[PDB]
């Protein structure tokens, strides 16, 4: 099949910027490519067909170009609605194949996360479980690493993470890490820690607590 | 009656181009009348016949005409694991031309088409094609509704049902006042014949160059049939439009099928959904009844009337002997919802092999008496066989049985003078409608100007 | 106007089958090709196959030969996608596509049908309050919704009152059951001065539990 | 007593003969003043008119060539006589009428040409196999009717051009049957195979080497082939004095004039021969199919009897064409041509069962009328055609010629000829309107008003310029 290498995976840009997505195929497809847009939590819309032709209804700020095995989608002056996912698709050969996708994100100033750790509730412990929760709220950029430590030693088994899309207000990101253990296992140890590694600090932002102790 | 046969205007094209095979009047966005001329054997880039189109400005002297340029390069698209191919060699661009608004429609009925998928193919066949131009703006578009991407093996399995490979779309053409192009394709559905219709506005907006296979959603094609009466009937050899159902909101189609029902010939009037309203059957086998159709109110009652040409009709003569001379049939539309009756008038040619009725042109009201008139071609008629065009005048009861004026060909033998006609347009703006006559054998067009009645 | 109206979301067990539908709106399904595309967050977009509803001929990516079966009924003006012997990897969003002008393009898209394959039974969530440990000017609480099936759940604070300054994170699949959480931030003078409650509703099992956050 | 001759009060001899065929003129000098010179020939002799001065022409009809009808058309340097008499002299005075006769015989043992023109599209493959011994089988049966048989063979398919011809892939041009599991010949319009010959085994061996081709559309280009087989006299080899049978076998519809436009061909068929040394029709891709009227003209010009031997699915079609081409025969052909032999024998019998008189170059002032005698001496008035005849039968016609007035040209000639026949009757007409006395007139006679007039036939006539 034809491999569609779409780059970049994402880009942080601002309103009015002129950006350009590219798409590279494993062989020549002679302008038999289309470009698609998927607004967050919604379906797809057609942008370009046959490399350059705009789909009916698409604004003229969109434009496609390229030849052979290298094509480009370009948006002149970004609108607040253009921040979404974009995909390329070739139909030079069956089976049709798609690109990896490109997400346009809102650019802003860097921001360190607000970390908060939460021991297991009384209700959960009386049922036989034990979940330590670690919230990492409102940061920029999106690149962040969380690390769980039990009595100072790292722990990887039983971690459950979840991320939010770029917030509509401040255009930041937030993360929720959850470490689940059994009740019997949770009491073998005393110290519970989640370390946060972000662009905004060489030193990891550490928040922790001690079992029994409060 | 009052066409001027002394001071003619002659336009001309290249030798062997068959300049004058088809023609029409063209008004630009300012109302200035010109003559679009089709020359289906004009040479292309590879020194090979591809056809061509010329747009002739009106000049009393005539002369040469500038070309209306179209793309003549063969196209190839590798898409969907297939290879699409168009072949414009000997396509015959300009075998029919028609003007509507400021748009010109020129067609190549024998443009060939093929689709390759590995070792299989669709077969190289003449689907035909039409080219559309807006000369003032330079806009170009194409329309080829019979191109398909089905492989040859499939048609064989389904017994060639819905086989549009040999359409020759654009063989005949016409545009409704509302702007709907209607193509006659006499080879459609394995030589039964089909019609293709689509709005000109949607042809332009849905076309992009290099796609070759694209959808025109607003288009409408006629239907295949298992009835042998339609086999090899060439339904769509000629086409025309008119008002025949009494509902002014609908436009009815007139379709010629000159070999319908084992070469008996037929003409059918349909609505825009290809449902048959009437059928005129030919009188004599192989007379090619339906070769030409014309629609015009000839008796001044406001109801379009129908003329059908049968240029090969053999008139009975003494000693049980026949004589191929040609014949034209006039059908007057009855008042209200009623079927067209027997012909109101039969006009029959005189010169043996003259092919009287090969072309029938509405002239408008030539002598300005309140009744529309017609011109009938006999491209090999006249006492010398060089060709004649005969004018018949309308009257309260239909048409006159004898011609009011006879135009003898000014060209040499074999010019096929009158093979194409067009009238009912005032080209010099003198208040009287004029007549352009094609003579593709001589590669020329003669313009007859109408004058005040003497 | 061209619109492709697909079927509602499906929630089926492994080994069974499901038949999605794509009904045409404002046009005849017979006009063009109809495709089917499969989308997943990690794997991305994959082309299942196509059908010409005028004749019923179909093409498939050999990856889906066996599971995917595309049919079309011009009567109801609808195209179908049948999936057989369903697996957890068949959990994806499925779209039907058609072109605009180019015969081979992919321009108009349906809204998409969500498919979820799981053996989990209708389980109600477990709502746990999240109070901080025994200081600053800003305080943060939380609420843990664990072990419910199927999706979704609506989570608010004080019954829609406290809306601003809230982060409710997407659900995550934890061994055939879902786990969700939500945080909220206010000033220290608000809590525990004012009562903050976590309202969680799971219409599938028809349960609306509410837990008041109490300090430690 | 008085009559139309005297009561008219004529002025000259010429005017006297123009009154009525019964009037006569007396050119004698010794004639009473009151006695008229224009009367019945009896009344003039009664008035002592000199018999030599009596001008009274009588309409007659005498034969000049009266060869006997031949008993056998066999042999001879085409000296066979089918019509008798072959030439007569006819004399007519104004408004008079004379009658004569003519004999026509369907002579026994007359030479026959049979050119076999065969559809060779793919459905005729089994037909080719069944006629491999037709040349010898046909010679055995025709030997019972003639001792001078010649047969030839030609084949057609359709115009080798798109869309009638498959043009892709390149293999399809060399082998149209490529996408099947056989081979066939490249497509060909019309090809001549065997000139008319009496060596009937040449027919068999040429037929055994023939094979079919394949084209796209059901109607075929046989009318092209009928035209060339008719107008290419020297190539096909029709004999001057022989019956010409053109046997056209097909199982399909046919293309007609103006169908060629679907191949981009618009040039009318010129009715000329375009089969050269290669024995293929060279105008196939450039010239339109012929029209029925043009085919009729050439078949009649060359005395070709066309025979539509077609299968039952198109018998009605070709029966209806046969009505627009007079003199054409139709026979029902089996799906493998296994009955084409008896079909040809029956057509030859039907062809030689009719005698139809025809007139050429008849003057305007002459009108003819016919009484026919077919069967056993049964007269049939107002008829010039016999039917139901057999070889060796003889019919006869009584003809009466009526002249209106007197024409300017005094000697003309016309022809009576049966359709398809070689021999004919030539009628040399002479319009005897003048008198013999006019040849010895006296211009500027001193008998007629002091030289102001001319004296002819015993009366004074006003000369030129008066
Ligand atoms: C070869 O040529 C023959 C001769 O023309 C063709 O046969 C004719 O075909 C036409 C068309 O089908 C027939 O027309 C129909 O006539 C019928 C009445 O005819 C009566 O009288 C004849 C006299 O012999 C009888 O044989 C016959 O049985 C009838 O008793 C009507 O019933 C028809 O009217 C209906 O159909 C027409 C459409 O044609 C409608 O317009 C009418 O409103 C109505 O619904 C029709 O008029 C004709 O009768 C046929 N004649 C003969 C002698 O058979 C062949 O078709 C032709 N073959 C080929 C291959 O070309
Ligand atoms: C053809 O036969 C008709 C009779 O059927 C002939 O007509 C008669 O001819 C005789 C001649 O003796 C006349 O006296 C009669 O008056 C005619 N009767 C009619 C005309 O009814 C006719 O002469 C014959 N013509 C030829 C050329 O033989
Ligand atoms: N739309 C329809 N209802 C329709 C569909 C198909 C046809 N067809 C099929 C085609 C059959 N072949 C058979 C092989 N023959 C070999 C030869 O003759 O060389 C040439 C002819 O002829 C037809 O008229 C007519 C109508
Ligand atoms: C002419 O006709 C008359 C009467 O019909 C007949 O007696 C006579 O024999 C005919 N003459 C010839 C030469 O046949
Ligand atoms: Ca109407
Ligand atoms: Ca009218
Ligand atoms: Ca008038
Ligand atoms: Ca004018
Ligand atoms: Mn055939
Ligand atoms: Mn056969
Ligand atoms: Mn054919």
């Amino acid at each position: 099949d034809i491999l569609m290498t779409q780059s970049p995976s994402s880009m942080s840009v601002s309103l009015g910027d002129t950006v350009s997505i590219t798409c590279h195929a494993s062989q020549g497809i002679s302008s038999n490519i289309g470009w698609l847009q998927q607004k967050p939590g919604k379906s797809f819309m057609g942008l370009i067909y046959y490399g350059t032709n705009l789909v009916d209804g698409v604004p003229s700020r969109f434009s496609g170009s390229g030849s052979g095995a290298d094509y480009s989608l370009t948006i002149s002056s970004l609108d607040s609605e253009d921040f979404a996912d974009y995909y390329c698709v070739q139909y030079a050969q069956l089976p049709y194949t798609f690109g990896g996708g490109t997400k346009l994100e809102i650019k802003r100033a860097d921001a360190a996360p607000t970390v908060s750790i939460f021991p297991p509730s009384s209700e959960q412990l009386t049922s036989g479980g034990a979940s330590v929760v670690c919230f990492l709220n409102n940061f920029y950029p999106k690149d962040i690493n969380v690390k769980w430590k039990i009595d100072g030693s790292e722990r990887q088994n039983g971690v459950l993470n979840s991320w939010t899309d770029q917030d509509s207000k401040d255009s930041t990101y937030s993360m929720s890490s959850t470490l689940t253990l059994t009740k019997d296992e949770y009491e073998r140890h005393n110290s519970y820690t989640c370390e946060a590694t972000h662009k905004t600090s060489t030193s990891p932002i550490v928040k922790s607590f001690n079992r029994n102790e409060c | 009656l009052n066409l001027d046969p002394v001071q003619l205007t002659f336009y001309a094209g290249p030798n062997g181009s068959q300049f004058g095979f088809s023609l029409d009047f063209h008004k630009d966005s300012h109302g200035r009348v010109a003559i679009v001329v089709g020359a289906p054997r004009t040479l292309g880039p590879s020194q090979e016949e591809t056809g061509g189109v010329f747009l002739c400005p009106w000049r009393a002297e005539g002369g040469q005409c500038p070309s209306l340029l179209f793309d003549l390069r063969d196209e190839t698209r590798n898409v969907g694991s297939q290879t699409l191919q168009t072949f414009k060699a000997r396509q015959g661009l300009g075998a029919s031309v028609v003007s509507w608004s400021d748009v010109i429609v020129a067609c190549a009925p024998w443009q060939h088409w093929n689709v390759l998928e590995k070792t299989e193919e669709a077969e190289k066949t003449p689907v035909g094609s039409c080219f559309l131009a807006q000369p003032e703006s330079g806009r170009r578009a194409e329309y080829s509704p019979c191109r398909g991407n089905t492989l040859s093996r499939i048609y064989v399995e389904n017994d060639f049902s819905w086989d549009k490979r040999y359409c020759e779309a654009g063989f005949s053409s016409v545009v409704t006042q509302a702007g709907e192009l209607v193509l006659g394709a006499p080879g459609g559905y394995y030589f039964l014949g089909l019609l293709a219709q689509a709005p000109v506005a949607d042809i332009f907006s849905s076309y992009r160059p290099g796609i070759l296979l694209w959808h025109v959603s607003s288009q409408s094609l006629s239907f295949d049939s298992s009835n042998p009466e339609y086999f090899d009937g060439y339904w769509g050899y000629s086409v025309a439009v008119g008002e025949f159902d009494g509902d002014l909101n609908t436009t009815e189609y007139v379709v010629g099928a000159p070999t319908w029902s084992w070469t008996l010939g037929a003409v059918e009037i349909l609505d825009s959904y290809y449902q048959r309203l009437h059928r005129l059957r030919g009188e004599q086998m192989a007379s090619y009844f339906g070769h030409s159709v014309a629609v015009t109110d000839v008796n001044g009652d406001g109801r379009h009337d129908l003329l059908v040409g049968a240029p090969l009709y053999m008139e009975s003569r003494a000693d049980r002997k026949l004589a191929e001379v040609g014949r034209v049939y006039l059908f007057l539309q009855p008042r209200g919802p009623h079927a067209l009756g027997a012909p109101s008038l039969l006009l029959t040619g005189t010169q043996l092999y003259g092919r009287f009725g090969s072309a029938i042109a509405p002239l408008g009201d030539l002598d300005r008496d309140g009744y529309n008139d017609i011109a009938v071609a006999a491209p090999y008629g006249g006492p010398s066989g060089r060709g004649q065009v005969l004018v018949f005048l309308g009257q309260s009861e239909g048409l006159r049985s004898r011609p009011s004026q006879v135009l003898d060909s000014p060209f040499p033998t074999g010019s096929a003078f009158g093979f194409s006609l067009r009238g009912a347009v005032d080209i010099d703006d003198n208040g009287y409608p004029d007549l352009i006559v094609g003579a593709y054998g001589a590669n020329q067009v003669a313009v007859y100007r109408a004058q005040p009645v003497v | 106007e061209v619109q492709l109206q697909q079927s509602g979301a499906e929630l089926v067990k492994p080994g069974a089958s499901v038949k999605l539908s794509c009904t045409a709106s404002g046009f005849n399904i017979k006009d063009t090709y109809v495709h089917w595309v499969k989308q997943r967050p990690e794997q991305g977009l994959e082309w299942i196959g196509r059908i010409d509803p005028a004749n019923g001929y179909t093409k498939y990516d050999p990856k889906f030969q066996g599971k995917a079966t595309i049919t079309a009924d011009t009567s109801s003006n609808t195209a179908y996608l049948q999936l057989s012997s369903l697996t957890s990897e068949d959990t994806a969003v499925y779209y039907c596509v058609r072109p605009l002008y180019d015969y081979y393009a992919m321009d108009y898209w349906g809204q998409g049908t969500s498919v979820t394959v799981s053996s989990a039974k209708t389980t109600a969530p477990s709502v746990y309050p999240l109070a901080p440990v025994c200081t600053g000017s800003s305080v943060t609480l939380g609420c843990l919704v664990k072990g419910y099936f199927p999706e979704p759940v609506t989570l608010t604070w004080n019954s829609g009152s406290l809306s601003s300054g809230v982060h409710t994170f997407p659900a995550v699949l934890q061994s055939d059951l879902y786990t969700l959480s939500s945080s909220v931030t206010v000033t220290s003078s608000t809590w525990p001065s004012q009562s903050i409650t976590c309202n969680v509703a799971h219409p599938a099992s028809s349960t609306k539990v509410d837990k008041k956050i109490e300090p430690r | 007593g008085p009559n139309i001759c005297t009561t008219r009060g004529v002025s000259s001899c010429q005017q006297c003969l123009a009154v009525s065929p019964m009037c006569a003129w007396c050119s004698d000098e010794a004639l009473p003043l009151g006695s008229p010179r224009c009367d019945l020939k009896e009344n003039l002799l009664k008035d002592n008119c000199a018999p030599e001065s009596i001008e009274f022409p009588v309409s007659e009809a005498r034969v000049l060539e009266d060869r006997p009808l031949s008993d056998k058309g066999s042999g001879d340097s085409s000296q066979v006589t089918q019509v008798s008499p072959q030439r007569i002299a006819l004399r007519l005075r104004p408004d008079d009428s004379k009658n004569f006769s003519i004999q026509v015989r369907q002579v026994e043992d007359y030479p026959v040409d049979i050119y076999y023109l065969m559809d060779l599209s793919y459905s005729m493959k089994d037909d080719l196999w069944s006629i491999q011994n037709l040349g010898t089988k046909l010679a055995t049966q025709m030997r019972k009717l003639t001792s001078n048989l010649r047969i030839g063979f030609g084949a057609f398919v359709d115009k080798p051009v798109s869309p009638y011809m498959y043009i892709s892939p390149p293999e399809a041009l060399e082998n149209p049957c490529y996408d099947m599991k056989t081979t066939c010949l490249p497509m060909f319009g019309y090809k001549h195979v065997l000139t008319l010959t009496d060596q009937v085994t040449r027919f068999n061996e040429e037929v055994k080497k023939q094979s079919v081709s394949r084209n796209r559309d059901a109607p075929e280009g046989g009318f092209d082939a009928i035209m060339q087989a008719t107008v290419c006299d020297e190539k096909i080899g029709w004999r001057n004095d022989a019956s010409h049978l053109l046997v056209f076998t097909t199982d399909a519809k046919t293309h007609i004039a103006l169908d060629g436009r679907l191949a981009g061909i618009v040039q009318p068929n010129d009715g000329q021969c375009h089969v050269g040394s290669d024995n293929h029709y060279s105008a196939s891709t450039t010239m339109d199919y012929p029209s029925l009227g043009l085919m009729t003209e050439k078949l009649s010009q060359k005395n070709i009897n066309l025979i539509f031997a077609v299968t039952e699915n198109v018998v009605n079609l070709y029966q209806n064409y046969s009505e627009l081409i007079p003199g054409t025969t139709v026979g029902v052909l089996s799906m493998d041509s296994s009955n084409v032999l008896q079909l040809i024998v029956d057509a030859y019998g039907k062809i030689r069962s009719k005698v139809e008189l025809e007139v050429r170059d008849l003057p305007e002032e002459l009108s003819l009328s016919f009484n026919a005698t077919c069967l056993n001496n049964e007269v049939i008035p107002g008829l010039k055609s016999c039917m139901g005849l057999k070889i060796g039968d003889t019919v006869s016609f009584s003809i009466e010629a009526k002249v209106r007035g007197c024409p300017q040209e005094k000697e003309k000639s016309f022809t009576i000829k049966p359709v398809g026949f070689k021999d004919s009757l030539i009628v040399q007409v002479t319009f005897d309107c003048d008198c013999a006395c006019q040849a010895q007139a006296e211009p500027n006679s001193h008998r007629c008003n002091n030289g102001n007039g001319t004296f002819e036939c015993g009366v004074c006539r006003c000369g030129p310029g008066w």
